[PDB]
RNA sequence: GUAAAUUUAACUGUUAGUCCAAAGAGGAACAGCUCUUUGGACACUAGGAAAAAACCUUGUAGAGAGAGUAAAAAAUUUAACA
């Protein structure tokens, strides 16, 4: 539920996007077993996906160690210092691309509920409201039931 | 506004004593005026949780009117726990024997059955006649109008507009009247 | 001579259309309070032998007549000013999102 | 009528539903008649061609209009 | 967005008071009138075809 | 003269149309010049962007609750607009502002999905329990800059 | 310098003092305070609008809890419109130039 | 004091319900709409003479349609690929 | 106008019923009573009649810090007389 999870505000890395556009994905590393079953997925998109997918992405260092494992998974590190780690295991090669490619859209930031879907430093132009935004002044600026000059 | 960032949000949520004259005026619509500004409604920055009620001070409240025969017939009950303590009293018993107590009971029932009914109350100020303490009157900022126009008698009419009514029927010369 | 609203409080609001009368075009510049309108800002507020020296008039309250006096002073009730327990301080976050 | 307003294809409130004004759809219809709202077909410009099959709106006049083009008249 | 505007733009919101004001004034006008006269200003409506 | 005579509220009188349409006029040209020689600063905009009308302006961020089908750090523009206004003057759109009137520009900044949400189903007495966890796509709008120029004729 | 504000980077002491510095270049007389807003004057919870006034024209209006605060936030009012960093400002223009 | 014996709105002593001025006005635009559908009801293009086997030829051919989808159940074609496929789960890196 | 229907093969469960509207019977033109028939609702969702199984509105399922609506508020104040 919301009030048993953490929240957060809508917000960027850096200000992204104002300037510049910088991709928030910094690493991947990959676990693929050469024997293992539940990598066999894991094994296709080295073959054919993680070469095109690595040109794509020049700002991205992808790892790609072959050791024995049971469950391969993706190590995925991120600008900010986040650091997201996401199983692999029994997933097809379009599965897999399909959540490599969603890791590099992220920004890093926690995935938790975001209590307004949006964001500005400048909510307003021409001056928040103030009780005294909408009262007329009086002469002399007299409170009600004041004498003047007693 | 170019304020800076905790002036900005003081000025915002600041409390602002209204004065109402209660003389003449039934208590329900002085507590519907006074309900409004005591939970904030009147504010475009209103919520529940921002506790932004403003203090409304009410004045001449005994010189309340009440609409037909509400005097003689409406009944403010209590009971005091005990057996046998049931108490009733018309609107004239209760007016005589307080006489703020009408328009505080008015304005208590209007605010929202909550816990924070009992601090908008600390913020509402009422008065039997026109004194007010100087400490009350220093910090008003602005006087609501009355919600009903009260109408004039008929000596208090001037003769341009006596003499504009024009007459409608003829007496006869002979009649007594 | 006709205005929608009083021009006196917010801000004077002129009303157009363009010629193809499919934009509606509002001029509503801001108003400045009159100089007449404002009132002066109150800046006025014995051979001693001693130095007058700083003295502690804060005398200390019981809970009762503190909380009575804290209720009177910022128009609130008495609940208010007690304590809670341990269970709904810890319960409070004490590093909360922040926004803008 | 909860049969009768399946057959005529009146499943989904507030959906328009075009129907011949023939003797024996009408039977159906005054069964129903506390359910729905009649209006007649109106063809300003008349019946859709096969050029203008994708180009057609219905409007709340009742009015099937073959030209639709999503901007204010300039008259 | 109303809201939003009396918040953060009560100048703005005003002159939508404003315009609600006049758009209101105009239909008056146009219940009082036996129909010789033209349409109000602001209650002219932009035809989309 | 009576309380019932009279209606309660005052009578207004509108101005005249021939004479309004002049005044219409100079207020448009009015606030024409003050485009053409900028004498705005931030411009805040109200677009209709995935069914929802958003108040935005410049450097501000938007959560759209459905992915866009674009690329990361590409530019559109956001041709709905139903208000731009600045310190001084407000543009309304009857009910939408023309493209040459008013220009927004947004980048995608951001290709990501909400949080987890719970979707439970529970009838007393009846066995009757389903739980769901859907994640809704969603996309991150940085609203880069709001343009207008000076085509109030 | 997004969302932060002149004198949150910018950190001056006794604004008024500057102020009166910079309107002696600009040739304009001295600024007067005086109160066009008040409210709460005997609470707890004040609240108080002092306006800066040259040759009795407007220049800035700022809020404060006291007099003494109100009148200094007006003159980081009143300098933040001179300096041309009022909040309403002009946003920095990020676009590839032409 | 007021109690309405047993159930409020069923039995011999009920709570009386009262009509509203907004309970009216919606029975009476509802009614004034019925109104208008008894109108259009009253102007039938086709006699029942012309009408008859107008459309006989586009519904015999409907459920034509149907018959033909009721009668072409059979099970799916299976397939040598589908079943050697399933040896590449073993299939592992040289 | 519609897309269902019958037949063939294989079985389970339900077979202790409530209110409302209507035509009746029993009782007392009593019952939140009892027994049949026609239909609705309930034993599934949501809004409304204050709370509310049975009246009204409304059904096909998700997300939204958009929008148009449905049903939906109780009215009434009276005795002169040749
Ligand atoms: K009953
Ligand atoms: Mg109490
Ligand atoms: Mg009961
Ligand atoms: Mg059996
Ligand atoms: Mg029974
Ligand atoms: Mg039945
Ligand atoms: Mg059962
Ligand atoms: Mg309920
Ligand atoms: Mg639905």
């Amino acid at each position: 539920t919301a009030r048993g999870t953490p929240s957060r505000f809508l917000a960027s890395v850096l200000h992204n996007g104002l300037g510049r556009y910088v991709q928030q994905l910094q690493r991947l590393s990959f676990s693929v077993s050469r024997d293992g079953a539940s990598s066999r997925g894991a094994r296709e998109f080295v073959e054919r996906e993680v070469i095109d997918f690595a040109r794509r992405n020049p700002g991205v260092v992808i790892y790609v160690n072959s050791r024995p494992c049971c469950v391969p998974r993706v190590v995925a590190e991120y600008l900010n210092g986040a650091v997201r780690e996401e199983s692999i295991h029994c997933k097809s090669v379009e599965e897999i691309s399909t959540l490599v490619q969603k890791l590099a859209d992220q920004s890093g930031l926690d995935v938790i509920r975001i209590r307004k879907p949006f964001h500005t430093d400048n909510p307003s132009i021409q001056g928040q409201w103030h009780p005294f935004t909408n009262k007329p002044t009086t002469f002399r600026g007299l409170r009600p039931r004041e004498v003047q000059d007693p | 506004s170019s304020f800076s960032r905790a002036p900005q949000q003081w000025a915002t949520f600041a409390r602002i004593w209204y004065l109402l004259d209660g003389k003449m005026q039934p208590p329900g619509k002085l507590a519907a005026m006074a309900s409004i500004r005591l939970q904030g409604l009147h504010k475009p920055v209103y919520h529940a949780l921002s506790d932004c009620g403003d203090h409304v001070v009410i004045m001449n409240t005994r010189h309340i009117a009440f609409s037909g025969n509400k005097w003689e017939q409406k009944v403010y009950s209590s009971h005091t726990g005990y057996p046998g303590g049931f108490r009733q009293v018309t609107a004239a018993q209760l007016h005589l024997r307080d006489p703020v107590a009408i328009v505080k009971l008015a304005i208590y029932g209007m605010l929202p059955k909550n816990l924070h009914r009992r601090t908008m109350m600390e913020r509402l100020h009422l008065f039997p006649d026109e004194y007010i303490p100087e400490d009350i009157l220093k910090n008003l900022v602005e006087e609501l109008p009355q919600p009903r126009k009260i109408p004039k008698r008929l000596d208090e009419y001037t003769q341009e507009e006596i003499d504009a009514f024009p007459r409608l029927w003829t007496p006869p010369e002979d009649y007594r009247l | 001579t006709y205005s929608p609203l009083p021009d006196d409080y917010n801000c004077n609001v002129e009303l157009a259309l363009t010629s193809d009368g499919r934009t509606i075009v509002c001029y509503h510049p801001s108003v400045d309070i009159p100089y007449e309108h404002t009132k002066p800002i109150p800046r006025p507020d014995h051979d001693q032998v001693l130095k007058t020296r700083l003295e502690e008039k804060v005398e200390h309250l019981e809970e009762g007549p503190m909380i009575e006096q804290l209720s009177k002073m910022f128009f609130t009730t008495k609940h208010r000013w007690y304590p809670h327990g341990r269970y709904h301080r810890c319960r409070k976050n004490l590093n909360p999102p922040k926004d803008r | 009528e909860k049969d009768i307003i399946k057959m005529l294809g009146l499943e989904k409130a507030h959906t328009p539903q075009v129907h011949k004004n023939i003797p024996s759809v009408n039977a159906k219809l005054k069964v129903v008649k506390h359910l729905i709202r009649i209006k007649p077909l109106k063809l300003p410009q008349g019946l859709p061609a096969e050029e203008n099959m994708s180009n057609t709106c219905l409007k709340s006049t009742g009015e099937l209009v073959v030209q639709w083009h999503l901007k204010p008249v300039e008259q | 967005v109303l809201a939003d505007l009396a918040i953060y733009e009560p100048k703005t919101f005003k002159s939508l008071a404003a315009l609600a004001s006049r758009r209101r004034h105009e239909g008056f006008a146009a219940a009082l009138g036996d129909g010789k006269e033209p349409e109000g200003i602001f209650s002219r409506v932009v035809q989309y075809h | 003269k009576t309380s019932l005579s009279s209606p309660p509220w005052p009578e207004v009188v509108l101005p005249d149309p021939v004479e309004e349409t002049r005044h219409h006029a100079e207020v448009v040209k009015k606030v024409n010049e003050m485009i053409v020689t900028g004498q705005y600063g931030r411009l805040f905009a109200v677009v209709h962007f995935a069914s929802r009308q958003w108040k935005v302006t410049s450097e501000d961020l938007i959560l759209i609750g459905n992915e866009l089908d674009l690329a990361c750090g590409e530019r559109i523009r956001l041709e709905k607009v139903l208000l731009v206004g600045a310190d001084n003057f407000t543009l309304l759109g009857k009910p939408l502002l023309g493209k040459d009137l008013v220009r927004v520009e947004a980048t995608v900044i951001e290709k990501t999905e909400s949080w987890p949400r719970i979707i439970m189903r529970f009838r007393k007495r009846k066995n009757f329990k389903k739980k769901r966890i859907v994640t809704t796509p969603q996309t991150v709008l940085r609203i880069n800059s709001i343009e207008i120029a000076p085509c109030l004729l | 310098m997004t969302g932060k504000e002149l004198f949150e980077m910018w950190k001056i002491i006794n604004p008024m003092g500057l102020l009166v510095e910079e309107l002696k270049k600009r040739n304009v007389s001295a600024p007067e305070s005086r109160l066009t807003r008040q409210s709460g004057g005997t609470t707890a919870l004040p609240l108080y609008f002092v306006g800066l006034y040259c040759d009795k024209k407007l220049i800035a209006e700022g809020p404060g809890e006291t007099v003494l605060v109100a009148e200094e936030e007006a003159a980081r009012v009143a300098l933040r419109k001179l300096y041309g960093f009022t909040e309403n400002r002009r946003p920095w223009n990020y676009s590839k130039p032409k | 004091r007021g109690r309405i014996p047993g159930r409020q709105w069923i039995g011999k002593h009920r709570r009386p319900r009262f009509v509203s001025l907004r309970a009216k006005q919606n029975m009476i635009r509802r009614l004034e709409i019925e109104a208008e559908n008894h109108y259009w009801l009253s102007m039938p293009y086709m006699t029942r003479e012309q009408e008859r086997g107008h459309a006989a030829v586009r519904r015999r051919e409907a459920f034509e349609a149907i018959k033909a989808a009721a009668t072409s159940k059979f099970p799916p074609h299976r397939f040598i690929a589908d079943q050697l496929d399933h040896l590449n789960v073993t299939k592992k890196w040289s």
